[PDB]
């Protein structure tokens, strides 16, 4: 059934979202006393990617 | 895993962060162990029937 197929695809997406949320929670709870941020991580996530998504870190 | 070389003056916050890192390391031991077991167990349980 198309309804069953659509529900199956949604469940796959939600499992992927669970994995992604686990990764994001791991990233969020990081401090300079336990992890060191590589320069590439900086130049990507704090400069380039936010611009594409219209986020413009205040950087006050 | 390379812990950042941070010299935290407070011996009470540093010890906590030492504990917080000891907890993190223990997780990474089992994350590696369980990943291996799951893959080996699944492949070690369903591969022979297929072949």
């Amino acid at each position: 059934p198309l309804v069953g197929k659509y529900l199956m695809f949604t469940m796959v997406l939600v499992t992927f979202s669970i994995v992604t949320s686990v990764c994001v929670l791991n990233v969020h709870h990081r401090s300079p006393t336990t992890h060191t941020m590589a320069p590439w991580v900086k130049v990507v996530f704090l400069e380039k990617l936010p611009a594409l998504l219209f986020m413009q870190q205040p950087r006050h | 895993m390379k812990r950042p070389s941070v010299v935290d003056t407070d011996f009470e916050r540093s010890v906590k962060e030492d504990w917080k890192y000891v907890a993190m390391v223990i997780d990474r031991i089992f994350l590696w162990m369980f990943i291996i077991v799951c893959l080996l167990g699944t492949v070690g349980l369903f591969l022979p029937p297929w072949l």
